Formats: structure tokens, C-alpha cells, sequence
């Protein structure tokens, strides 16, 4: 299930 | 069939006539509404007038020109499709004054380099080109309200769901997806469960609601007030729905399960649809792990793992429109059902009438 680690405003 | 009435932006809406496109079908504005509304979005597809044009606007209208960074990221296939979409926003958005680009790289990838530094509100490309400007750290990721998987059949379905996915890591949580596609196989449609929630389909061709992937349940409980007690036990995790037939018994249940520390969420049909959009707003954002409701809006549905009917409708047919994926499309997942002993009648009668074995909770997850 997909996840938007690998990011950082 | 008309864009006046959806309230967009008049420098947008004067785009759109002079654009030349007429009054939009009833599904596509279905969509933009949806996408507007700030919805992930799967949206079968058709050759016809608003193809791309459909979503375009969407994004258009959902931008704030004041904020100069990359708020929406539109993905597709080529190169050639993805500088159309581009000349698609442009000229939509001439009147909006709307910065976009098209990463052709496409040497120069330099000019490219340039023009997403330089600031650009929606960027569109293949899922490499944009991870390349990822990578390369040209596209600043840091304000993407929307992601737009253009014709995801071609792209999804033929090698790029890491292309794709790769991408999909470097974005905010929860940006909101709409997957744009002409098609849309099973393949492609798990695909969606992985990066888009409680996510609106429309599509082109029909789909019913079976019963066929649905594991269904009933506790013996079996006198209203052992009920709540019953479902005390039950609960012990996550995201489920429980029907009553009454806004009586929703109000009750709920001021006793928030007795207990149980998040909770409460709907009728005799609430405003601002309201009950209001609500479930809330409840998919997972703020509530717990919606108990009246049927009204049953024939929802917020595609949802577990369902309880706390109380058995009367009308048999509501049955599966509390209860049923999907058809295709859709998640199986477990009803219960809690069934007084005055209540088992029906529930045999409900049991028949879909044809369907409901067989006692015997104490798993599954």
C-alpha cells in the first residue's frame, strides 16, 4: 500500500 | 450539462468557451465536480470532445496562480501525449494567467532544468522524464495538491507502475490521485487500492453490487441491550460502518460508543448533503473509525472492510446497498449482522432473498 516516504518539504 | 452552474472561475470559464468546448457531457462534469471537490478520481474514458480537456480544467480550476511552484503533476504515456495535455492547459488556462510546461528532455532536459525552476504550476511528462527532474532535484515536489495518471491503461498496465510509483514517493501525504483511463483492467484496478482512498469510480459501462466477495455474519445477540455490549467485545480495530434503521438508535448508540473511547462519526438522511458530505469528509480522512447511520444515502458507500448492521432492515433490498461490493471494480470485506431473537425471521428472510448462507460469527479476523 503506497507510501510518500522518501520526502521532506 | 453546463459549466456555469459548477461555479468555476470566470478567467477558467471564458478558457473553456473560447477553448470551444461545449457544455460538458453529464459524466465528465460528474468528475470534475469530484476532482474539484478533492477526491482521488478513477475516470473510464471515451473518445470524445472533453478527453483530456475534462481533467484539465479540473486542475486548472483547483490552482492558485499566487503560489509560483508545481501544484499539480499530470502523468502520461509519451512525450507527444504529454505536450498536447500541455498545450491543452495552456490554452484553457490563457486567461489565467497559468504556467505550465511539458519535461520533453527532449534535449534541452537544460531548457527543461530551467523552466521548472523557473516556476510552474502544473507540470506534466512520462513518469521518468518527471523522476528525472526529481533526481535531479528541478521539480520541487513540496506543494503538489494533485497527481493525474493520464491514460494509466497505456502506462500503468505496460511497464511503468515503478516509473510511476517511484515518483509517487517523493509527493506529500495524502496528495490526491485521479487516474484518468480508457480502460481499466483488473490489473490496473488493485494498482488504485495501493495509492488512492475511498476513491469515486466512474465508469463507462454498468457494474451491480454483488454479495460474492462478502464474508457475511450474524451474533445471536439477542435482546437490544445486549447489542452494544456485544459490538463492546467485537471491536478489539480499524476503519468500519455500522447501520441502524432509526436516526434514534444511531444518536443512542453513538453518545454510548463515545462513552467508550470509540471516534466516532453519526449520520441521518434527514441531514443537509453539505452536512453528511461534511461528515464523511471527516470519516475518510480516518479522524473516525467509527460511522453509524440511517440508510438514506445506503442507495455511502464508503468502500469500507468491515460493516455492521446493528439493526436488520425491514426492506430486504437495502441489505445490499448497506452491504456489497462492488461489483468488479471492489473490495470484499465482512458484514456482521446482530439479530435479536425476534429478528431471526428476517434475517432468514434476507438470507433468502439474496440466496446467501450467513453463517454465525465464530470468533476471527479475516
Amino acid at each position: 500500500r503506497w507510501e510518500h516516504d522518501k520526502f521532506r518539504e | 450539462p453546463t459549466f456555469d452552474t459548477m461555479g468555476l472561475r470566470e478567467d477558467l470559464l471564458r478558457g473553456i468557451y473560447a477553448y470551444g468546448f461545449e457544455k460538458p457531457s453529464a459524466i465528465q462534469q460528474r468528475a470534475i465536480k469530484q476532482i474539484i471537490k478533492g477526491r482521488d478520481v478513477i475516470a473510464q474514458s471515451q473518445s470524445g470532445t472533453g478527453k483530456t480537456a475534462t481533467f484539465s480544467v479540473s486542475v486548472l480550476q483547483c490552482l492558485d496562480i499566487q503560489v509560483r511552484e508545481t501544484q499539480a503533476l499530470i502523468l502520461a504515456p509519451t512525450r507527444e501525449l504529454a505536450v498536447q495535455v500541455q498545450k491543452g492547459l495552456l490554452a484553457l488556462g490563457d486567461y489565467m494567467n497559468v504556467q505550465c510546461h511539458a519535461c520533453i528532455g527532449g534535449t534541452n532536459v537544460g531548457e527543461d532544468i530551467r523552466k521548472l525552476d523557473y516556476g510552474q504550476h502544473v507540470v506534466a511528462g512520462t513518469p521518468g522524464r518527471v523522476f528525472d527532474m526529481i533526481r535531479r532535484r528541478s521539480l520541487r515536489t513540496r506543494a503538489i495538491k494533485m497527481l493525474v495518471l493520464d491514460e494509466a491503461d497505456e502506462m500503468l498496465n505496460k511497464g511503468f507502475k515503478e516509473q510511476i510509483y517511484d515518483v509517487y514517493r517523493y509527493l506529500p501525504p495524502a496528495t490526491q490521485v485521479v487516474l484518468i483511463s480508457a480502460t481499466l483492467p483488473h490489473e490496473i484496478l488493485e494498482m488504485t487500492n495501493k495509492f488512492m482512498t475511498d476513491p469515486i469510480r466512474i465508469l463507462v459501462k454498468r457494474d451491480e453490487l454483488t454479495l460474492e466477495g462478502i464474508k457475511q455474519f450474524f451474533v445471536a445477540v439477542e435482546r437490544e441491550e445486549w447489542k452494544f455490549d456485544t459490538l463492546c467485545d467485537l471491536y478489539d480495530i480499524t476503519q468500519a460502518v455500522i447501520f441502524c434503521n432509526t436516526k434514534r438508535k444511531v444518536d443512542w448508540l453513538t453518545e454510548k460508543m463515545r462513552e467508550a473511547n470509540f471516534t466516532v462519526s453519526s449520520m441521518h438522511g434527514d441531514m443537509p448533503q453539505k452536512e453528511r458530505e461534511s461528515i464523511m469528509k471527516e470519516f475518510r480522512s480516518g479522524a473516525s473509525r467509527v460511522l453509524i447511520s440511517t440508510d438514506v444515502w445506503a442507495r455511502d458507500v464508503p468502500q469500507v472492510s468491515l460493516i455492521i448492521n446493528y439493526d436488520l432492515p425491514n426492506n430486504r433490498e437495502l441489505y445490499i446497498h448497506r452491504i456489497g461490493r462492488s461489483g468488479r471494480y471492489g473490495r470484499k470485506g465482512v458484514a456482521v449482522n446482530f439479530v435479536k431473537n425476534d429478528d431471526i425471521r428476517v434475517l432468514r428472510d434476507i438470507e433468502q432473498y439474496y440466496s446467501t448462507q450467513i453463517d454465525e460469527m465464530p470468533m476471527n479476523v479475516a
